[PDB]
């Protein structure tokens, strides 16, 4: 068996060749493009080697031992260096520390439409293979097989741009707009990890039962469990640099959900037509199918039934994630955060209630508990989108300025500000439905950029409180912070 | 973590019977629930199978094993057959099914 020659096989040369040197880029973030291509072209000959003969010499080693050789080869020849010195699985553990956010790389410095769109011309490969490399090492934690499906935007870009009456106005907003969703992807992506990385799965699991419950509404649980535990998968070998295992795995699971359609969501065909990155991309943006007909209350199975501790205590995991999907299944208005504290109340009331000689009459009346925790981020939404639309996005953003720097370096502060001003502008422009789940999202994504830039130079002890507390309760526990 | 079903294929003749096995593996976790699907030829949709009558499981949560038999097999049944298993964290894994041909 060889592992290399298998991912080869199914994810494909060209695929194969962006994901390595996305890998590489990633862990690499210092080195040259040319230093990176190498690199490469060197693992690419050799996995064909593998593909012509799977006991061809090397072939049956992991992934993990031949691309550590292939990056530590280079090392020998700071701390980096030290992870190479390291042996397998000490040496990948070593390398994924070492993934620091954002150890400072000057930005971007484009070069002119006329120049670029010559480079696009003259060689689309080596050109866009740079860009790949551009980002992938300034976003360490970026979601590998999205990278893929951005690089395809961007190439349409430049086909379409290439050939306009005005190339920078055709093409130079496009790649801003890339650029913005880029940034925020990749702000998604370190969240996920983070959670992964840190307490493991039973928190990504928690938010993607909600999440996918909301989603799709008329899916089973057993179904829904089903694709927590396959993305859960995906993640977590993104997460630690499993690259080409996660793009298999991800294409895997577009095909199994697109072959069970009447299972999952009736909004599914028209991405199931896509091409294969462009099928998972739409997948996974797809909008929430419309939930069931006539949905009973939850009372009857979580607070009438005699069963209610019996099957919390046989199964607390299966019972909270069933709660948790009931409810998120009929409340797709709600934030997945708030999904989450309703759920962590259930939890303890029914570890407390349980252990009552009467747990009934004890957690009698456990959904009165979840009024003032719904209704707290509904009316913290209402004001601020008032007075969004009393101020306007610049007076908005320099409002959130003077409030948050009052609470607790400038540059930081103005950027958040400005991107907290950004999240009014989109969602209050939203029907009152949909602004929680936006928002409240969001806003958690802006948050963990925060905590990430405090956690690389810890000079505040308020933030890395909130941060590292819960993350559930980050936005509440942040924003309740006083002057 | 996988579930590992056997046979992957089978025919077999009117009146005869089957016996699907399934198997919990890779993981620390124990057996909690097991689910059997049926996607009929031609189909785009697997609905759940009410065990009853003909169709017979049999649990082993210590071996971590589960076992689905259908006593009476006709035309009508031909179909894919998936098992389903789901651990006390939750972690749902599917076999990899069974084509099963019913002949006269």
């Amino acid at each position: 068996k060889s592992e290399v020659a298998h991912r080869f096989k199914d994810l494909g040369e060209e695929n194969f060749k962006a994901l390595v040197l996305i890998a590489f880029a990633q862990y690499l973030q210092q080195c040259p493009f040319e230093d990176h291509v190498k690199l490469v072209n060197e693992v690419t000959e050799f996995a064909k080697t593998c593909v012509a003969d799977e006991s061809a010499e090397n072939c049956d080693k992991s992934l993990h031992t031949l691309f550590g050789d292939k990056l530590c080869t280079v090392a020998t020849l700071g701390e980096m260096a030290d992870c190479c010195a390291k042996q397998e699985p000490e040496r990948n553990e070593c390398f994924l520390q070492h993934k620091d956010d954002n150890p400072n790389l000057p930005r971007l410095v484009r070069p002119e439409v006329d120049v670029m769109c010559t480079a696009f011309h003259d060689n689309e490969e080596t050109f866009l293979k740079k860009y790949l490399y551009e980002i992938a090492r300034r976003h360490p934690y970026f979601y590998a097989p999205e990278l893929l499906f951005f690089a395809k935007r961007y190439k349409a870009a430049f086909t379409e741009c290439c050939q306009a009456a005005d190339k920078a106005a055709c093409l130079l907003p496009k790649l801003d707009e890339l650029r913005d969703e880029g940034k925020a992807s990749s702000a998604k992506q370190r969240l996920k990890c983070a959670s992964l990385q840190k307490f493991g799965e039973r928190a990504f699991k928690a938010w993607a039962v909600a999440r996918l419950s909301q989603r799709f509404p008329k899916a089973e649980f057993a179904e829904v469990s089903k694709l927590v535990t396959d993305l859960t998968k995906v993640h977590t070998e993104c997460c630690h640099g499993d690259l080409l295992e996660c793009a298999d795995d991800r294409a895997d699971l577009a095909k199994y959900i697109c072959e069970n359609q009447d299972s999952i969501s009736s909004k599914l065909k028209e991405c199931c037509e896509k091409p294969l990155l462009e099928k998972s991309h739409c997948i996974a943006e797809v909008e929430n199918d419309e939930m069931p007909a006539d949905l009973p209350s939850l009372a009857a199975d979580f607070v009438e039934s005699k069963d209610v501790c019996k099957n919390y205590a046989e199964a607390k995991d299966v019972f909270l994630g069933m709660f948790l999907y009931e409810y998120a299944r009929r409340h797709p208005d709600y934030s997945v955060v708030l999904l989450l504290r309703l759920a962590k109340t259930y939890e303890t009331t029914l570890e407390k209630c349980c252990a009552a000689a009467d747990p009934h009459e004890c957690y009698a009346k456990v959904f009165d508990e979840f009024k003032p925790l719904v209704e707290e981020p509904q009316n913290l939404i209402k004001q601020n989108c008032e007075l969004f639309e009393q101020l306007g996005e610049y007076k908005f953003q320099n409002a959130l300025l003077v409030r948050y720097t009052k609470k607790v370096s400038t540059p930081t502060l103005v950027e958040v500000s400005r991107n907290l001003g950004k999240v009014g502008s989109k969602c209050c422009k939203h029907p009152e439905a949909k602004r929680m789940p936006c928002a409240e999202d969001y806003l958690s994504v802006v948050l963990n950029q925060l905590c990430v830039l405090h956690e690389k130079t810890p000079v505040s002890d308020r933030v890395t409180k909130c941060c590292t507390e819960s993350l559930v309760n980050r936005r509440p526990c942040f924003s309740a912070l006083e002057v | 973590t996988r579930v590992d079903q056997t046979p992957r294929t089978a025919t077999r003749e009117t009146g005869e019977s089957l016996t699907i096995n399934c198997v919990l593996t890779d993981t620390s976790y124990p057996l909690y629930s097991t689910y059997w699907y049926r996607k009929n030829p031609g189909s785009s949709n697997k609905e759940q199978i009410s065990i009853s009558g003909r169709y017979v499981e049999s649990v082993n949560k210590g071996t971590k094993s589960f076992s689905l038999r259908i006593k009476d097999l006709t035309v009508a049944d031909s179909a894919t057959y998936i098992c389903r298993a789901m651990g006390t964290n939750i972690w749902t894994g599917d076999g990899a099914g069974t084509v099963l041909t019913v002949n006269h």
